[PDB]
């Protein structure tokens, strides 16, 4: 009435995506698909990897599934699931993330004609739900509860799929190593900090009983020093040793003039009595988060007291761990007792960089390896390759569960499913069989990279189950298909466990969704 | 001829501004507009609804089948649809149950008023027409009322509250969701059978910490809580029995500094030398009243210096941050001491009890557990939720808000006064309401007649979200109340109702046996803000807006 | 409802719509009503051209500037049919319709229907026809007086110039209308007077001449101007051929055969011209003080002036159409079209024939006819837009004197039938009602929107209407007591009531009906009106 155009009101604001239709919920299943062709063939150990190169100019090369999809800057809201999984794979198991990947795409690509016909939502969802319930018992008895024998072939299958493979004689030697000298219950991870070092060759490396840590700084009475200690001891401190102020304020009101001589004399005189209490207990090293002055270096340096700063809180809990000592926040606490010792010290030349290497301690917490390559990439996939390694050692010995792996656990757990659809209910029956054939997506795309003919294979899987009771699955070596028990290839149960539980939170979310609303 | 005069003497008001009146069928906009969003509430009720992708501005998601929550984010332009919004907000925030039924209730009583006002009713007959039927309705809600809970604790009875509030929100599994909230509700009751007390219950008492990784069926149920707090000095598996004792101060663990420019005063070398030093020995004295009464772990409040740091850690005392407000006080419900300020000695009477403090790894990421035992039990416990996608962690944790509220629908009322569900107490209020109608005489008998059809719409929902043809479903159920009741006592004819899985024909096996109702609270106030959702809607016939 | 099938369309409904119809016609009431009564004020159409014209009509007015309101072009339609039939009364149809508006308007908003308002003027208007047919007086016609038609004349020129230019105007229309009549078969033409746009001497310097007057003169010097006895002989085939219809060229022989087929179209000139040249003396040979004139539609050779200028032939070329129906009616000749036939019966006569060089053109005045059924108007003037004023004064002062003799009754002016037309609609007790209480809004309505007219000719005047129409109210209260027919007017010179009979204003009987009912069809229609829409493609 007070204007002649009367506009329409609209109920949504202007911009806003669509809405109900046909094609919503097939959007999503197609975009997860995109997303699952891109990590399809880096699966198993004759896949490949994927270069990234974000907006920063930022070279990466990685085959995991959260790495590459955490530099993937992932608009797309259903996309986003296989992010949160594979964040959650590894966050807690390290392992796997691609096989949950890969296997969430296949089951949304199953449920994708079924979405087409007049099958509900809640359908499809029940049969994953009561499938996995019996894929996760039957696991647990694909598993065994091995005990004799006393690591050594778990870490050989995590390695798969990425650099180290090849070179799993010399780095699983030492990187079973790495988590024996971690106690029960405790299991810290951050004592196995591994930094960067550019520069030279992956073979040249060795296993070190403690820390290894960058100075950053160039003192000047750094060269004074001895570098050869035969009985060195470690003390940690937290003052910082500098003339300076004293705790966060700085006014002095001086009078006479007399006495103006002796109060810069009594600053002179508590810095050496600061730096006395330390040299009066034997402190070969010392070691500060705070920085250190070049009067405290050089008052070090003459009587062969080493030194060094610039260290960060983490490493600094790394060297009590190490050596087994305390933190010391004040000079006149100190005693004898809480000085840690090691056997030897040496600081080497390694990429031209200076490292302060202890070593041959009788009881060390820590293991930390120098990861010395030719691109900044290779001493990054050696660390990831190692992450995720150390991982699948680490929960090993909080439980002794193995299955047979090249795609054996899948075959197995598929044949009862499809038994189990054959008897009962008659609808769930072709939703429990195209979960079943669904699952077998992982020795599908395995054999599928190495070349093979994936017809062959898969008709000598199903009808050879029954001499191949549990440890039936794909050999590479001899390109035939034999019993996996006699080629010592392990992998632990809970890498199955967490992907089919994911797998199945991840394509259930999204099938209970059928709108999309995106505000400007 | 070529150009109108574009409507003179609109310079009265600004040219943004724009009137709406009831003529020109814009209130069956308004009722289309309505309609709109109200069908995107269709796929979204009962235990088969679907959740919604709410992609924001900033990019944050929240995907959910609950309406309160999924209306905040979006941005509305019709004022109609906003008193939805605020119906809904009112309903979560009050009872925190029977949102969706706020939005298809309301959303079908303005549909059925598009049928009357194009009869010709006048707006006026039209409220007073609901208005007596909600008289009617609130009625005869406590009069076909059966059962009750009559105990605040017991492991059976809380399976028929909670399950039936968390099989809307993210059925799943019903057993592993259900045994969460029901262990973790015994906790934090102040049972005291016996005594004549007075009941009291927190909503913010029982909150669930998300943690990615896992599974669903690897949740477990704490004592205590959890923070993602790392220890300074050291880590302490504390394998020591004898309890340890609580001291929770609020102020940093520092030296006081002054207010008022706290700066250092040295007029010669004598104070030069001893300033050093006492710092040291002040810190150090405080420390030995505090280390003499027993105590091994404080929870800070602010940030800790690294002088008070260094004598904490040397009798092994354990450091906590808490750098808020809400953050500190949830913490002293558990071990149940009193925090002062003052950097004292702790009173004996105000130390808390708390045997064992444990760090693992649950989700990579450092943690800290304070469970308790049997003995000496505490209240605000902590559900931990596992999960793979963090937009499940937050629907899932939102289910417990829902099932958390419903446990303060007990206190308040005289008792729990269940109903049936099923859309059982829907149909049932149309054969009563319907007969109404007949006894009450005047032109208000059509407005009463369509307040029953309106109620048709749960049952409508749930067949159709069912995958079955509710032209089949819905009049085979009409068959079990036009039956009614004959000169025999004890008929069970009231708890026939839809069905989502199974035989065909639908009268489900009773909602007995199923052991699923709904409680009298959620459905007062649920009709009462839904009638009242459609009232400001129809009373209103000018529309106003500004700017679009 | 209707942006959902065009966006780009609009609509005002049942409130925006009965304000745009109402201020659209006050406001061109508010605009056009000043040029009613004598006191009115002139306009200046200066459109982009720099053209300058005056006038009053709001014909005129409304015809150059074009119109954008959609009312407002309903109202300027309905004056377009009223000049069109009648050619007066446009500023009583537009203001009637503002005040019908106006004063029913005044009702719906007190919450009374259109439609039994719009049933009261149609009762209403029923019921003045029943007024009027009694209002009416008849005279007879056959005397001719002059008397009357000059003041009935004057009564419709004083509206558009002032009073020293209607004196002079005056006798110019009575003098129209002498010898055109025609008792039994009841035939009277308008469009046989002619008006003739020249620039002379003075707009109050004109005169009127009784014969035929042609804007063309002799091309020829030698022919003589002044003809004391002309012969007029209509011709309408081009004695110059323009084209032949079927192609042909003249393909020669030889050098000697140029000038001979040269020859051959100088003998078609001289086959059809030799006949023109028998006529001549074949009523008389050698008769001093007689001419023979010719008026040819087409136009006439140069090389054949030379032919008629050895005799003395006036010969004129480029006529209109409508002269030739004029010609036969001023000089009592016959047209013909060829030459095949000729007789001194089919020509004409004439008694005087002369013209005049005024400027770089020549008029030819042919004057002192018999008995002549036909006459002209020059209209001379000092300007340009003096002769398009002074034009649509004589084409709007031919109307209301024709009308006395088209029918002879006639109504009294001065605002006295719709003074005396108020109190008869004032209370219809059971003649047509039709229904109670919904009828009888509508009678007052109409009856208090007919008194406009008698108050807007006040306003312009400069006095108060409602102090000089009181003692009008008082005088008509005691006239039907006093047992005597008396009509009152109303005087803009002093402001007092007055006679029309006596004094001379009067108006034409089909002004007041076209009036009444278009004006009450329209305000009819513009009242059921509650929605404007508009819709097209660009
Ligand atoms: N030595 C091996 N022989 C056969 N199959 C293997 C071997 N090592 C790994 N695999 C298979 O490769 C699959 C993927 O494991 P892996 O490469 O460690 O992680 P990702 O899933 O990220 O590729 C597993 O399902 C496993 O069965
Ligand atoms: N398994 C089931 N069988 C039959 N009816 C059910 C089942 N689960 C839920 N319902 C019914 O569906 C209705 C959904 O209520 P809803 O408004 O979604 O609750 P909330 O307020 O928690 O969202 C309930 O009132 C209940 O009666
Ligand atoms: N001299 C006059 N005195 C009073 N009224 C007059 C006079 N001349 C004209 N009128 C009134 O003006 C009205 C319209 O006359 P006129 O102006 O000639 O037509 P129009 O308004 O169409 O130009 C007539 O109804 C008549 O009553
Ligand atoms: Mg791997
Ligand atoms: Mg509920
Ligand atoms: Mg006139």
């Amino acid at each position: 009435n007070f204007g002649s155009q009367t506009p329409t009101i609209v109920v949504l604001k202007e911009g806003t995506d669509a809405s109900q239709g046909k094609g919503q919920i097939i959007s999503n299943i197609n975009a997860c698909v995109a997303v699952q062709e891109a990590l399809k063939p880096t699966l198993g150990p004759l896949g490949s990897d994927i270069l990234i190169v974000t907006s920063n100019q930022k070279t990466t090369i990685s085959n995991d599934g959260a790495t590459i999809l955490k530099l993937l800057d992932v608009v797309h809201p259903a996309a986003k699931t296989l992010v949160d999984i594979s964040r959650a794979q590894d966050a807690e198991v390290g392992d796997g993330t691609t096989s949950v990947t890969i296997l969430a795409g296949e089951l949304m690509k199953e449920a994708k004609p079924f979405l087409e016909e007049g099958i509900s939502s809640h359908l499809i969802m029940k049969g994953y739900r009561k499938a996995v319930s019996l894929a996760v018992e039957k696991i647990n008895e694909l598993a065994v509860d091995i005990t004799s024998e006393k690591l050594e072939r778990c870490a050989r299958t995590a390695m798969s799929s990425k650099l180290i493979h090849n070179n799993a004689d010399f780095f699983v030697k030492m990187c079973v190593d790495a988590v024996l000298s971690l106690d029960r219950n405790d299991l810290d991870d951050k004592l196995i900090g591994i930094k960067k070092i550019p520069g030279g060759a992956m073979e040249e490396s060795l296993f070190i009983n403690g820390v290894a840590f960058k100075k950053t700084f160039s003192y000047a009475g750094f060269e004074q020093q001895p570098k050869k200690f035969n009985n060195p001891k470690i003390l940690s401190l937290n003052v910082e040793l500098e003339l300076k102020a004293e705790k966060d304020n700085a006014e002095v009101r001086v009078e006479h003039v007399e006495d103006y001589q002796a109060i810069v004399d009594a600053e002179w005189q508590l810095i050496f009595e600061k730096l006395r209490q330390v040299e009066e207990t034997g402190a070969n090293i010392v070691l500060s988060k705070l920085p250190i002055g070049d009067l405290a270096t050089q008052f070090f340096a003459d009587r062969n007291i080493f030194c060094a700063g610039r260290v960060s809180a983490d490493d600094m809990n790394r060297v009590i761990q190490a050596v087994g000592g305390s933190i010391q926040s004040t000079t006149s606490d100190i005693k004898p007792e809480h000085l840690g010792t090691c056997a030897l010290f040496e600081e080497m030349q390694i990429g031209s960089e200076r490292y302060n290497l202890f070593q041959g301690c009788p009881q060390a917490k820590t293991c930390t390896l120098l990861l010395r390559g030719g691109a900044e990439q290779v001493i990054a996939e050696v660390e990831r390759s190692l992450h995720d390694a150390i991982m699948i050692v680490k929960r090993a010995l909080q439980n002794k569960l193995i299955v047979a792996g090249g795609g054996a656990t899948e075959m197995e757990v598929s044949k009862c499913l499809r038994d189990y659809s054959k008897t009962i209910a008659g609808k769930q029956q072709m939703i429990i069989n195209a979960f079943a054939k669904a699952l077998e997506v992982i020795p599908r795309q395995l054999c599928e990279n190495a070349g093979f003919d994936a017809i062959e294979i898969l008709n000598k899987l199903r009808l050879a189950h029954s001499k191949g009771e549990k440890w039936y699955g794909v050999v590479f070596e001899t390109e035939n298909i034999g019993d996996n028990f006699a080629k010592f290839v392990w992998e632990p149960a809970l890498v199955k466990i967490n992907a089919l539980n994911s797998a199945t939170e991840a394509t259930n979310l999204i099938l209970s969704v059928d709108e999309t609303i995106t505000n400007k | 001829s070529l150009r109108l005069p574009q409507n003179p003497n609109a310079g009265l008001f600004k040219q943004g501004y724009n009137s709406y009146s009831n003529a020109d069928g814009q209130i069956i906009k308004s009722i289309a507009a309505i309609r709109e969003l109200h069908q995107m509430c269709l796929t979204s009720m009962g235990p088969c609804g679907r959740n919604k992708i709410i992609v924001n501005h900033l990019g944050k998601i929240i995907i959910t089948n609950d309406a309160a929550t999924m209306l905040r984010e979006l941005d509305i332009v019709h004022p109609a649809v906003k008193v939805l919004v605020m119906a809904t907000e009112q309903q979560k925030i009050d009872m925190g149950d029977g949102t969706n039924l706020v939005m298809i209730l309301a959303g079908e009583l303005l549909n059925v008023s598009e049928k009357l006002i194009s009869m010709g009713l006048s707006a006026v007959e039209i409220i007073q027409g609901y208005n007596m039927a909600r008289k009617f309705t609130l009625k005869e809600l406590d009069e076909m009322v059966v059962g009750e809970i009559t105990d605040k604790n017991d492991k059976n009875e809380l399976l028929k509250m909670i399950k039936p509030v968390i099989s809307s929100k993210k059925y799943g599994s019903e057993d592993i969701l259900s045994e969460l909230v029901s262990e973790a509700v015994s906790h934090v009751l102040p049972v005291a059978q016996q005594a004549g007390e007075i009941p009291y219950f927190n909503v913010d008492s029982i909150r669930v910490v998300k943690i990615m990784g896992g599974s669903l069926s690897n949740s477990t149920v704490i004592k205590g809580m959890v923070f993602n707090r790392e220890p300074e000095g050291h880590v302490k598996s504390l394998s020591e029995d004898k309890k340890h004792k609580v001291a929770v101060f609020t102020c940093p663990l520092d030296i006081a500094n002054t207010e008022t420019k706290g700066t250092v005063l040295l007029h010669n070398a004598q104070e030069m030398l001893d300033f050093s030093k006492g710092e040291e020995k002040q810190i150090d004295a405080m420390m030995k009243e505090i280390a003499d009464m027993g105590v091994e772990c404080i929870v800070a409040g602010a940030g800790v210096g690294e002088l008070a740091l260094h004598y904490l850690n040397r009798y092994g005392i354990l450091v906590l941050k808490v750098p808020s407000k809400f953050e500190l006080r949830r913490l002293c419900r558990v071990c149940g001491a009193t925090p002062l300020p003052r950097l004292g000695a702790p009173t004996p009477e105000e130390l808390g009890l708390v045997e064992t403090v444990k760090t693992m790894e649950i989700g990579g990421d450092r943690v800290t557990v304070f469970k308790q035992e049997q003995g000496e039990i505490s209240r605000t416990s902590t559900i931990i939720l596992r999960g793979a996608t963090q937009n499940n962690l937050d629907d899932i944790e939102r289910a417990i808000d829902d099932g958390v509220a419903a446990v303060k629908g007990l206190m308040k009322p005289s008792g729990g006064k269940l109903l049936p569900g099923a859309g059982a107490t829907e149909i049932e209020l149309i054969s009563r309401i319907t007969k109404y109608g007949e006894r009450t005489p005047g032109l208000l008998q059509l407005a009463i007649k369509q307040f029953a059809v309106a109620f048709e719409v749960v049952p409508r929902t749930l067949a159709e979200t069912a995958g079955l043809d509710v032209n089949e479903v819905l009049p085979n159920l009409y068959a079990a109340h036009n039956v009614t009741e004959p000169g025999a006592v004890k008929t069970d004819h009231l708890y026939k109702g839809v069905d989502i899985d199974g035989e065909s024909d639908e009268g489900v096996k009773d909602i007995r046996e199923e052991n699923i109702y709904d409680m009298l609270a959620t459905k007062k106030f649920a009709i009462n803000v839904a009638t009242e959702a459609a009232t400001t809607v129809l009373s209103i016939d000018q529309i106003i807006m500004a700017k679009k | 409802s209707l942006q959902l099938l065009n966006p780009k369309a609009e609509s005002l409904r049942r409130d925006a719509a009965l304000k745009v119809n109402v201020t659209s016609a006050e406001g061109l009431q508010s605009v056009l009503e000043t040029n009613l009564g004598p006191k009115g004020t002139l306009k200046m159409l200066v459109d982009g051209a720099g053209n300058i014209k005056l006038t009053k009509d709001g014909k005129v007015l409304l015809t150059e500037m074009q119109i954008q309101s959609p009312t407002a072009v309903l109202i300027a339609r309905a004056a377009a049919a009223q000049d069109e039939i009648t050619g007066d009364g446009t500023t009583t149809v537009v203001c009637l319709v503002g005040e019908l508006l106006r004063q029913a308007h005044r009702f719906i908003q007190e919450g009374v229907h259109p439609r039994i308002i719009t049933d009261g003027f149609e009762i209403a208007r029923k019921e003045s026809m029943k007024f009027l047919d009694e209002f009416k007086i008849s005279k007879t016609n056959l005397s001719n007086d002059r008397e009357f038609l000059l003041q009935v004349a004057r009564s419709s020129l004083l509206t558009k110039v002032d009073a020293d230019l209607t004196e002079v105007l005056t006798p110019i229309v009575t003098d129209a209308v002498l010898s055109v009549y025609d008792a039994q078969a009841d035939n009277l033409d308008l469009h046989m007077v002619e008006i003739m746009q020249m620039q002379h001497l003075s707009p109050k310097d004109t005169t009127f001449i009784k014969g035929l007057v042609l804007d063309h003169g002799g091309r020829h010097p030698d022919m003589p101007t002044r003809v004391k006895n002309a012969y007029v002989l209509i011709l309408n085939v081009s004695l110059e051929y323009e084209k032949t219809e079927v192609n042909s060229g003249f393909f020669y022989s030889s050098a000697d055969q140029r000038d001979k087929l040269a020859a051959s179209e100088r003998k078609f000139v001289d086959a059809k011209l030799k006949k023109i040249i028998d006529l001549k003396n074949e009523v008389c040979g050698m008769d001093p003080d007689k001419g023979f004139v010719i008026i040819n539609q087409k136009g006439i050779d140069p090389m054949s002036l030379d032919v008629f200028a050895k005799h003395n032939i006036l010969a004129l070329r480029r006529a209109k159409r409508r002269n030739m129906e004029r010609l036969q009616l001023v000089t009592g000749g016959e047209a013909q079209n060829s030459v095949e036939d000729l007789s001194p019966q089919i020509l004409g006569f004439s008694g005087l024939v002369y013209q005049e060089t005024i400027g770089e053109e020549k008029f030819t005045y042919v004057t002192e006819n018999t008995d002549p059924k036909s006459c002209t108007i020059l209209i001379k003037g000092s300007t340009h837009y003096a002769l398009a004023q002074t034009k649509d004064a004589v084409r709007d002062g031919l109307r209301a004197v024709a009308n006395v003799l088209k029918d002879k009754n006639i109504i009294p002016g001065a605002g006295a039938f719709y003074i005396a037309l108020s109190r008869y609609l004032r209370s219809a007790n059971m003649n047509k009602l039709g229904a109670k209480g919904k009828t009888k809004t509508g009678i007052e309505a109409f009856a208090e929107a007919l008194l406009v007219i008698p108050k807007t000719l006040v306003k312009n005047s400069g006095f108060d209407p409602l102090d000089v129409l009181a003692m009008v109210e008082d005088e008509l209260d005691d006239a039907q007591d006093s047992d005597e027919t008396r009509y009152v007017g109303v005087d803009l010179n002093i402001g007092d009531s007055c006679d029309p009979t006596i004094e001379g204003i009067w108006d034409s009987y089909r002004v007041l009906r076209n009036a009444i009912t278009g004006a009450t069809g329209i305000a009819s229609n513009l009242l059921l009106c509650d929605e404007l829409l508009r819709a097209g493609r660009s």
